[PDB]
C-alpha cells in the first residue's frame, strides 16, 4: 500500500466535484433572465462514480412565457452551500499533506 | 404548483341598448326605433352597419 490515492482518500476529488458545482450555480443565475433556458443540476454521486451528470432541475413553479425554469432563490441557497463545503474539503484535503509530511520528516 | 394566472383585459361586446333621442325638427334626421341598423359602405367601399 502505501499510495496517494488510498493517503487522500476520495477528497482529492471532491473539491473538484464542487468547483463545477459552483460553476453550474453561476450559470443559472446568470441565465435566469434568459428565456428558454432550463435549469441545470448536477448530481453529485455520478461525479463520485465518475471518481472511483448534469441534469435538468423539474421547476416548482410554472413558467411566465419564458421556459426558463431557474428559482434563483434556490440557486443562492444552494451556492452558499456548495461554497461552505468546499473550503471544508480543502480542509480535509488540506491536512492529508500536512499530516504526511510530519510523518515523513518526524518534525 | 399551480399558483400564477395571468389576467388580460379584452372586449367582450357592445352596448347596443338605444341612444338617447334628440329631437332637431330637421327632415333629414333619422333614428332607429329600438333595435335595427343602416347599411352604408365606408371609404373603401366595404359595406357595414351604423
Amino acid at each position: 500500500a502505501i499510495s496517494f490515492d488510498n493517503a487522500l482518500g476520495i477528497h482529492q476529488h471532491t473539491v473538484g466535484v464542487r468547483e463545477r458545482n459552483a460553476e453550474v450555480i453561476s450559470t443559472n443565475i446568470a441565465q435566469a433572465n434568459t428565456p428558454g433556458y432550463k435549469a441545470r443540476g448536477l448530481d453529485f454521486a455520478k461525479e463520485l462514480q465518475a471518481a472511483t451528470d448534469k441534469l435538468y432541475r423539474l421547476p416548482t413553479q410554472p413558467d411566465t412565457g419564458d421556459g426558463n425554469t431557474v428559482d434563483l432563490d434556490l440557486e443562492r441557497n444552494l451556492f452558499m452551500q456548495n461554497q461552505i463545503r468546499h473550503q471544508a474539503s480543502l480542509d480535509f484535503l488540506g491536512s492529508k499533506f500536512k499530516n504526511l509530511t510530519k510523518a515523513i520528516k518526524g518534525e | 404548483h399551480p399558483s400564477r394566472v395571468f389576467s388580460m383585459t379584452e372586449r367582450p361586446g357592445h352596448n347596443f341598448a338605444q341612444g338617447s333621442v334628440i329631437t332637431t325638427g330637421r327632415d333629414l334626421d333619422v333614428t332607429i326605433e329600438g333595435s335595427g341598423w343602416i347599411s352604408v359602405l365606408d371609404h373603401t367601399g366595404k359595406e357595414g352597419l351604423t
